[PDB]
């Protein structure tokens, strides 16, 4: 025949193809999003690692402070330097501790948390290197290191957590399933009911 | 499909020859004036070139490039300008008023169709859904195989809860299926009065009648014809049956019928049009003719039941009886289709 | 309590409403039939009156849709007071007097859903309606934001997606009738809408960047800076002041410039032509004292209009005070409104039809001093124009008996129908 | 003449409008934000609007300027696209086969018409 | 361009319909300005109004031995850079009774917040210093004097003091008063016209 409910379900096919292919295609697209800092940050090393030496080059950079809601605040800090053994390279390369601070300066090991007075970014760094200054010949730290690309650059921290990457690779997937899902029932539907309409 | 197959593979080729040709500087300049973009970088500035949007957020810096962005100016705007309202062309003209109707329980309906326009259906609306009429919860289905312009679709969302349209043919028994003619309590086949060839038009309603009745014998169907020896080819189909309800309203004769009426009594053929027009009572204060006229155009004709007490008395009684005391005009005729029998029969 | 995101719970209600409530729909149309396999009535009355009251066909439901307009315009506002704010904070249910304003509008939007549900046919027609999609993506989320005490800029943008509905309403309250007035609010309903929409799209995923980028990739737009750039892109102007820098923005923006130049440049000189096509010879003839007036019909062509002026305003007659009215049913071409700017103080045209009462009122003919009506000596059939200006004649002598009327006849034999 | 004075009416009282807006700038914004743009610079900005190639090397900066150019651009540019191939469509149509025969002593000529293909 | 370019009846209804045109146009019009006038004012009045008014009092004052930078203006088309000492001052108030740093106008806090001052910029820098020192030389003795009255932001501002609004009332306030008096105007030509044809209409049938 034909039946009432025809139009419905059509639209229910069309609704769980398109999120078929949406999980597909936006699954696509988050591979090639990811594909560059997945393999930049998973073809670090991870190594144990001991300070040996520490020093500021008599030379200052600037930050800059907001207050909320637009300043600029640009404020000078003291640059601290920092040098760290490593199992790979064996000899002395840079800590940077986070992957943006060496992004935003590499030739300092630390960026303090900027601030309207320069006083309070002086102790800050002070307080900071108080401690890499004493951790010569410490327990080694558990660090990273990436020799084919930066054989003269260490840190203590990854560049991007796991569960933001993994969220990102479980909602197409989801909605692929979801998708599918849609699909099996409205033909299951369709299929059965023209069954019990004969069996009536 | 070979639209968007030769868009999407000129933009991406194209994105490529420029992401290559950017990323390698001109080679007189020594190739120091390259520029790192990515390739969906490049993808974005074609876009923005083929739209002319163009940013400049993001654009050719080389010599090679420039000289490439030319040649792709001038052929890819022709490309997207052509090709993109074709594509959208090519989608979403999706049929409003497919579909079937849907019957429920206890509630009837009829299907309407033939000369199907603004004019025809408000005032077959105002004559079929009139408040002078009992509780009519008749539903009222439209087959018509042109889509109804803007003005016919606000006069259908005006009547939401009593009227549905479908888009169709009365010529295919599949659109007569989805308009469940084979539970219809009628159908009914408007003419075009005003047509250039009362013979074409009447032939194809004709036509109509001979299919409904093909996917369903036992259906009642009422019909416009415009010519009477028209009228004599419709009761020649096998299963139509004037006998059951199968009505013929013929304008030729019915219209010099009327009129030669009118050369026994002057003003029948008024009469008779005001007592099949519903009509409430207009109240009008100045004594005019108007206000005498309009008190007689309140009536219609209504057929009813009658033998409770009225069985078997005298056909003057009868009419006497409810004239002075129910206060109704009767019975003009009746046993037969007999118009005032008199004391006898 | 900073240092918590709860965007999840937000987004989860909406997805949960719409697909739990689908499914429950279709397991209710595999559960039902197959019961059958294995082993007039109340509801309508109730379906009757909700369906009469989601039409404008009582006072009650006459005054519901003109709350589902107003409403729909508060809800939006509100929306645009919130686009300012922090993409997700805390806010005081008892403190914040327009997250109660919000809640008020979104518990009447929970009854208006409930009365159309009930009216629907099919309840699954219904469930993935434009306007039912609207209010799962937009109702459930702030009743998480009053039981969680927060509130996210979500999907809160879709709310301008109920402006697609006021043709619809003032089409049931009777106001839209006309065909180019329908078609103007439908089309400024879909414009504005969809701008409106996609605006908001951008706004959340600008504001809110790449997820593998950390989100580090964000750009500071306000919601109004978005409506610009999409208008600037939408018109293909492409200033690139401002402009998409998120991947998922850029992504969105590739195909808003698919569909949404499209919709510009088929929208934009539609509604300007559904516009200010104001009439211009509409209005009518006020007569002085101590000047009469003739009114001049038929054949008003340059030509004939140019002869006839030059034998009528002839310096070797007397001092002629007479005023001359033209009365034709089609507009007048550049050239002969020169040739009635030449005349300015003698001659006025008004455009309209001998055949209509009113026109021959507006043309004050009840004292005009004469009626002239020229033919076309070079018409294909003599007897269609004859017959044509004997119509004239007889709408002119109906309307007023004792006007002079000077008319041209072609053939001698419809002369004696005249008299 | 219609179409060339609409269009240069509009395009200078409209380059006026825009042009004030901008020098005294957001009263909100306590008039600080306003922009020193001449009168020209507004003319030729509305052009490169309404032409819809779009520069941005000059652009209104003020919000009621901002506001003003989403009008003029849905306004604006309906009113370019029409007018301009119009306004050229009404000139240079120059009948080239106009002018006449000069006859040259001691040489005859014949006319030939009719069915001329 | 854009999409390959292009691809009984009277004599006074005229101009009495087209001032009802009119009248509808302003009473949009005066509505739609009073929205717009009310997102463009939105933040500008939380920010201003929420803002505490408080009793204060100068603590401490200095110099940090190093300079900024102004520009002088001659009048048409000139830069000017120049010099001035960067002098800071801590105030008390009755919200966070405790040290933060004094701006005077909003302007200055947006300018240069690291500074308490800047100086009407000149083509000396003898001229900005020798100004900066005349109003240091105030604040400087203000130190335990009768309270200021001054305006703090604890919500947003934990650390900034100003002795002035960020705008005046009166600015604010006609941005107001004209949409609502267009609205009025609006509405007064709608009903004058809608009388003048009701009315017009009983004259001549009285007439
Ligand atoms: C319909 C069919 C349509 C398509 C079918 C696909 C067929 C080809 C897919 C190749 C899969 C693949 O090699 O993954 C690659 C990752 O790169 C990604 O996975 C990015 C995600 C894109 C999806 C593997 O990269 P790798 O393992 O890192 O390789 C080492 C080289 N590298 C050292 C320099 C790191
Ligand atoms: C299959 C689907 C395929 C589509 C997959 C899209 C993936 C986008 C990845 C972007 C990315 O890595 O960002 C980079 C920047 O890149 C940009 O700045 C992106 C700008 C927008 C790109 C829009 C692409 C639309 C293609 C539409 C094509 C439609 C047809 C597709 C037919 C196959 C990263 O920046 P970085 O500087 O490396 O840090
Ligand atoms: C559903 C899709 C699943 C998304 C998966 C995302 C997964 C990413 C989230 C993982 C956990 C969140 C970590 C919180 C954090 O790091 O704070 C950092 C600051 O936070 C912000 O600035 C806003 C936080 C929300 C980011 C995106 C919100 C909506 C954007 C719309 C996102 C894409 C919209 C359209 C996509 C085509
Ligand atoms: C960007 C454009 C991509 C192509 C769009 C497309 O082909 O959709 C197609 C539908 O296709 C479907 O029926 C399923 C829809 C899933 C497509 C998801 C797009 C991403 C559109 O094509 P169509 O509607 O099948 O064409 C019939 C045209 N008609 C509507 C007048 C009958
Ligand atoms: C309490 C708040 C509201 C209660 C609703 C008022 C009373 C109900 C309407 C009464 C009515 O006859 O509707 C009329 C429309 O008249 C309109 O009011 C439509 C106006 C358009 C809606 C715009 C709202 C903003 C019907 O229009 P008509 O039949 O053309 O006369
Ligand atoms: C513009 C109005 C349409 C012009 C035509 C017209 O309306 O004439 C009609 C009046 O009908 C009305 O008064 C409807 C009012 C239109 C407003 C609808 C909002 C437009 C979408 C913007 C979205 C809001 C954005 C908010 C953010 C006249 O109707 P009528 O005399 O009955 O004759 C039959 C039809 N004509
Ligand atoms: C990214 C995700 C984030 C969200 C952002 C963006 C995604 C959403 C974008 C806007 C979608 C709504 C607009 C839309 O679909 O237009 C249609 C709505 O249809 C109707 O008006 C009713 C049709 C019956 C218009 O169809 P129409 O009115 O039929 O068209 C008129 C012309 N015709 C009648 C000749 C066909
Ligand atoms: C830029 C457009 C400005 C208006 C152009 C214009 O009207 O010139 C006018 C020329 O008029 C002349 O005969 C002399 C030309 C001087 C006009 C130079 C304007 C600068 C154009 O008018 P036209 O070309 O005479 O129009 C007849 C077209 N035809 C010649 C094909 C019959
Ligand atoms: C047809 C119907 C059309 C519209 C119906 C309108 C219904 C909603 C009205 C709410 C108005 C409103 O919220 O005022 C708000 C500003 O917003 C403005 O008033 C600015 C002008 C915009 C108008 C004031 O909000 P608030 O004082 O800020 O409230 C506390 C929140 N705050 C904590 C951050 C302090
Ligand atoms: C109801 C009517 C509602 C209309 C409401 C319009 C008011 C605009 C507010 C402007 C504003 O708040 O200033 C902001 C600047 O933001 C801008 O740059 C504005 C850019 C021009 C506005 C264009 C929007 C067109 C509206 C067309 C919409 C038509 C459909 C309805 C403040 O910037 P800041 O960075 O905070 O400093
Ligand atoms: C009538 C509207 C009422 C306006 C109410 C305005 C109210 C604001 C004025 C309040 C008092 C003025 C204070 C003087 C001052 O501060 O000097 C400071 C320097 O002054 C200038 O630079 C120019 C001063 C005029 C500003 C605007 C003029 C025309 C702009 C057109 C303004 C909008 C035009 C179109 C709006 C859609
Ligand atoms: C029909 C709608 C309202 C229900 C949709 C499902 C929603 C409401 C579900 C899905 C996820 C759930 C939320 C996830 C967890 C939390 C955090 C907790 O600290 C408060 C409750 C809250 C916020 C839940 C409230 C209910 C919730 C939002
Ligand atoms: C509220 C959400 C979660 C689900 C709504 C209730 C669902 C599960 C139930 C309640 C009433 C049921 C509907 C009532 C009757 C009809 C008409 C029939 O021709 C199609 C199925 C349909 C439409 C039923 C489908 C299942 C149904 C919609
Ligand atoms: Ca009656
Ligand atoms: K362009
Ligand atoms: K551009
Ligand atoms: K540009
Ligand atoms: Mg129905
Ligand atoms: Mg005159």
């Amino acid at each position: 025949t034909v039946t009432a409910l025809k139009a419905g379900e059509d639209k229910s096919i069309r609704l769980g193809l398109f999120l078929i292919i949406s999980g597909v295609v936006s699954l696509f697209i988050f591979g090639f999003c990811w594909l560059s800092p997945a393999l930049q940050d998973l073809q670090a090393t991870e190594a144990n690692c001991t300070v040996l030496s520490v020093q500021q080059i008599g030379e200052v950079f600037e930050c800059t402070f907001t207050c909320g809601a637009d300043c600029r605040g640009t404020s000078q800090y003291p640059c601290v330097q920092v040098y760290v053994n490593n199992s790979e390279s064996n000899s002395r390369a840079l800590l940077h501790s986070d992957e943006h601070q060496l992004l935003t300066n590499p030739k300092c090991s630390y960026i303090p948390p900027c601030k309207r007075e320069n006083q309070k970014n002086l102790e800050s760094v002070m307080n900071w290197q108080q401690y890499w200054k004493d951790e010569i010949g410490s327990q080694p730290f558990t660090c990273y290191f990436n020799q084919h690309q930066r054989p003269d650059d260490v840190l203590l921290h990854r560049t991007h957590d796991e569960i933001v990457l993994l969220h990102c690779f479980l909602w197409p997937l989801v909605t692929f399933v979801v998708g599918v899902l849609i699909v099996v029932l409205t033909i299951c539907a369709k299929s059965l009911a023209v069954k019990a309409e004969a069996m009536k | 499909v070979n639209l968007l197959s030769i868009f999407i593979s000129t933009w991406l080729t194209a994105a490529g020859f420029i992401h290559l040709v950017e990323n390698s500087g001109d080679p007189w300049e020594n190739f120091q004036n390259n520029q790192a973009l990515t390739y969906w970088e490049c993808v974005y500035l074609l876009m923005v070139t083929m739209s002319t949007v163009g940013y400049g957020d993001v654009y050719a810096k080389t010599t090679l490039g420039r000289l490439f962005m030319v040649f792709f100016i001038l052929g890819g705007l022709a490309m997207f300008a052509s090709y993109v309202p074709e594509i959208i062309e090519l989608i979403g003209n999706r049929k409003k008023y497919g579909g079937s109707y849907s019957a429920v329980s206890g509630r009837k309906h009829i299907v309407v169709c033939g000369h199907i326009t603004l004019e025809s259906v408000s005032n077959f609306l105002k004559d079929f859904l009139h408040k002078d009429r009992d509780d009519v919860n008749v539903e009222i289905v439209f087959l018509h195989n042109i889509s109804p312009n803007l003005e016919l679709e606000a006069l259908f969302k005006r009547h939401f809860t009593q009227v549905e349209f479908y888009q169709g043919s009365v010529l295919n028994p599949h659109d007569l299926a989805r308009v469940k003619i084979e539970s219809a309590d009628a159908c009914l086949i408007l003419a075009n009065k005003y047509c250039a060839d009362p013979d074409a038009e009447d032939a194809s309603n004709i036509m109509r009648v001979i299919s409904i009745k093909n996917y369903h014998p036992k259906i009642r169907i009422i019909t416009q014809m415009l010519q009477y020896h028209n009228k004599a080819h419709l009761l020649n189909i096998p299963s139509w049956n004037w006998k059951e309800g199968d009505d013929a309203i013929c304008l030729a004769e019915l219209k010099l019928g009327f009129i030669a009426q009118s050369c026994l009594a002057q003003g029948l053929s008024t009469m008779l049009a005001n007592l099949f027009s519903m009509r409430s009572f207009i109240k009008i204060e100045e004594d005019t003719w108007q206000k005498y006229y309009l008190e007689g155009v309140s009536n219609e004709m209504y057929t009813e039941y009658l033998s409770s007490a009225f069985v078997g008395l005298s056909f003057p009684t009868v009419c006497e009886l409810c004239f002075v005391k129910l206060k109704l005009l009767m019975i003009a005729i009746e046993s037969r289709i007999l118009i005032n029998p008199g004391n006898h029969l | 309590s900073r240092g918590q995101r709860m965007w999840w719970a937000f987004l989860a209600s909406s997805m949960v409403t719409f697909f739990g409530g689908l499914f429950i729909i279709l397991l209710w149309r595999t559960l039902k039939y197959l019961w059958t396999v294995c082993c007039v009535g109340w509801m309508t009355s109730v379906k009757d009156w909700a369906g009469v009251m989601i039409s404008a066909q009582t006072l009650t439901g006459r005054v519901l849709v003109v709350l589902v307009f107003a409403l729909s315009i508060g809800a939006l506002v509100i929306y645009f007071i919130d686009s300012s704010n922090p993409i997700e904070s805390c806010q005081n249910f008892y403190k914040d007097f327009t997250l109660q304003i919000d809640m008020a509008f979104n518990v009447f939007f929970l009854l208006y859903f409930g009365l159309r549900f009930i009216a629907a046919n099919d309840k699954l027609w219904f469930w993935l309606e434009v306007n039912s999609v609207v209010d799962f993506f937009t109702v459930p989320p702030v009743f998480v934001s009053v039981y969680l005490n927060r509130s996210w800029l979500g999907l809160r943008f879709l709310r301008a997606l109920r402006l697609i509905q006021f043709s619809e309403i003032l089409q049931f309250l009777n106001i839209l009738k006309t065909s180019n007035s329908i078609k103007l609010v439908n089309l400024l309903s879909i414009f504005i809408s969809t701008w409106l929409t996609a605006a908001g799209f951008i706004h959340l995923v600008e504001n809110s960047g790449d997820p593998w980028e950390n989100f580090q990739n964000n750009q500071a737009l306000t919601y109004w800076e978005c409506v610009y750039l999409l208008m600037v892109t939408m018109s293909t102007v492409g200033y690139g002041d401002v402009y998409a820098k998120t991947t998922l923005g850029r992504l969105f923006m590739v195909f808003f410039i698919l569909g949404g130049l499209a919709m510009f440049a088929s929208y934009v000189p539609e509604i300007i032509e559904l516009i200010g096509n104001r009439k211009k010879y509409g209005g009518s003839y006020s007569a002085v004292s101590g000047r009469k007036h003739i009114v001049v019909c038929g054949h008003i062509t340059l030509e004939s209009v140019s002869n006839f002026l030059k034998d009528f305003l002839h310096k070797d007659r007397d001092d002629v005070n007479v005023e001359i009215v033209f009365l034709h049913n089609i507009s007048p071409n550049l050239e002969l409104e020169a040739l009635f700017k030449r005349h300015f103080t003698q001659v006025e045209f008004y455009q309209g039809s001998v055949l209509n009462p009113h026109d021959l009122a507006r043309v004050k003919i009840e004292s005009a001093d004469a009626c002239l009506i020229l033919a076309n000596k070079y018409c294909a059939d003599p007897d269609a124009e004859d017959a044509s200006n004997i119509m004239r004649v007889i709408s002119i002598k109906n309307y007023h008996p004792k006007i002079r009327i000077i008319t041209q006849m072609l053939q001698y034999h419809n002369k004696a129908h005249l008299l």
